[PDB]
C-alpha cells in the first residue's frame, strides 16, 4: 500500500493491509552518493 | 568448549534429550500416552533433521540419522557394533516402543 | 541473493590475501622498528 | 513442476557457512594481532621519547660539566635525579632480595 | 558483518602503517643524532680528576 521512512534514516517500511516489511538501507555519503562511501554488500533483505 | 561453533548444536541435542520421555511417562501411567510422546519425539527429531541444520558435522548428522532409525552407519561399522544381540536390542530401543512376542521373534530372525 | 553472496565471498577471499600481504608487511616493519629500538636502547645503556 | 523443491543443495550452504566461520575467525585473530601491534607501537614510541629525553639530559650535563658554576650548583642542590633513581633502584633490589 | 569488520581492519591497519612509518622516521632521526654522541662520551670518560 504505502511506504514510510524511519526518523533516524536507516529503515524503510512497506506498509499494507496485511503487515509491514522493514528493510535496512544505510546512509548515503561520499563517492557517488553510495553507502558509506562505496559499498554494495550491505544487508538488503526484508523482514516481516 | 573444544570447538567454536557447536554450542547451538549441543543445546539442541540437550533439548531433544529433555523432550525424550523416560519412565515417568509410561509403565505406571498410560501406555497410549507413552507411545504418543515417543511418536512426538521421533517426529520432532525427523523435523530437526530435515530442516537443514544437520547438513554440517558428519558426526552429529550420523548420530541423528541413527537416532531416527536408519542403520547404515551400523551396517558399515558392524565390526564395532559387537554382535547381533546388541544389534537387536538397539533396534528395540530405536524403533520399538511396544514389543509383541510374535513380532519380537520376527524381528529377531 | 545466492549470486550476490558468492560474489561477496569471492571479494572477501581476495581481501583476505590482500590483508595477509599487508600484515606481513606490517610485521616486517615492526621487526625493523623493534631492532632499531633495541640498538638504540643498547647504545643508551653503553652511554650511561 | 515449474516450482523447484529447493534452490541449490546443502553442500553449497555448508561451504558458505564454513567460509563465513573461517573469515570470522581470521578477522578476529587479525584484530587481536593488530591490537597487540598497536600496543607494541605505543611502547616503542614511549621508549623513543625516553631515549630522546635521555640524550637531551646527557647533552645538557656534558655542556654543564665544562662550566665553573656547575660545582657551586651541585654543592647547593640538595637533590639530584640520577642519584635519586640510582638509590631508588638499589633500595628496590635490596628489599626484593 | 564480515565486510564491516574487514573494512574497519583495513582502516586500522593503514593507520598503524602510517604511525609505524612515522615512528621509524623518528627512530632514524634519533639514531642519526646519537651517532656523533657515541664518540664524545668515550673521550670524556678518560678525563679522571684528582
Amino acid at each position: 500500500n504505502e511506504v514510510l521512512l524511519s526518523p533516524t534514516q536507516h529503515h524503510v517500511a512497506l506498509v499494507g493491509s496485511k503487515g509491514v516489511m522493514v528493510l535496512e538501507i544505510p546512509k548515503r555519503w561520499g563517492k557517488k552518493s553510495e553507502f558509506e562511501g562505496g559499498e554494495k554488500t550491505v544487508n538488503c533483505r526484508t523482514i516481516p | 568448549s573444544t570447538s567454536a561453533s557447536a554450542r547451538s548444536m549441543c543445546r539442541v541435542l540437550d533439548d531433544l534429550l529433555k523432550k525424550m520421555p523416560m519412565l515417568h511417562t509410561g509403565g505406571t501411567q498410560t501406555l497410549t500416552e507413552f507411545e504418543l510422546k515417543w511418536q512426538h519425539w521421533r517426529e520432532e527429531c525427523e523435523r530437526h533433521l530435515q530442516n537443514g541444520t544437520f547438513s554440517s558435522n558428519v558426526h552429529m548428522e550420523a548420530v541423528c540419522r541413527v537416532l531416527l532409525g536408519d542403520e547404515e552407519v551400523l551396517l558399515e561399522k558392524r565390526d564395532l557394533m559387537t554382535t547381533w544381540y546388541h544389534f537387536l536390542v538397539s533396534r528395540l530401543l530405536f524403533k520399538h516402543p511396544t514389543v509383541k512376542p510374535t513380532e519380537l521373534h520376527f524381528y529377531a530372525q | 541473493q545466492k549470486e550476490k553472496q558468492l560474489e561477496d565471498l569471492r571479494y572477501c577471499r581476495e581481501e583476505r590475501k590482500s590483508l595477509t600481504e599487508t600484515a606481513e608487511r606490517l610485521a616486517e616493519k615492526f621487526e625493523e622498528a623493534k631492532e632499531k629500538q633495541e640498538d638504540l636502547i643498547n647504545r643508551l645503556k653503553r652511554i650511561l | 513442476s515449474r516450482a523447484c523443491f529447493q534452490v541449490g543443495s546443502e553442500e553449497e550452504k555448508r561451504q558458505l557457512r564454513t567460509e563465513s566461520d573461517g573469515l570470522h575467525s581470521f578477522f578476529l585473530e587479525i584484530k587481536e594481532t593488530t591490537e597487540s601491534l598497536r600496543g607494541e607501537f605505543s611502547a616503542m614510541k614511549i621508549k623513543n621519547l625516553e631515549g630522546f629525553a635521555s640524550i637531551e639530559d646527557v647533552q645538557q650535563r656534558n655542556k654543564l660539566k665544562q662550566d665553573p658554576k656547575y660545582l657551586q650548583l651541585l654543592y647547593k642542590k640538595p637533590l639530584d635525579p640520577k642519584s635519586e633513581t640510582q638509590m631508588q633502584e638499589i633500595r628496590r633490589l635490596n628489599q626484593y632480595v | 558483518t564480515l565486510h564491516r569488520e574487514m573494512e574497519k581492519v583495513k582502516l586500522d591497519q593503514k593507520r598503524l602503517d602510517q604511525e609505524l612509518d612515522f615512528i621509524l622516521s623518528q627512530q632514524k632521526e634519533l639514531e642519526d643524532l646519537l651517532t656523533p654522541l657515541e664518540e664524545s662520551v668515550k673521550e670524556q670518560s678518560g678525563t679522571i680528576y684528582l
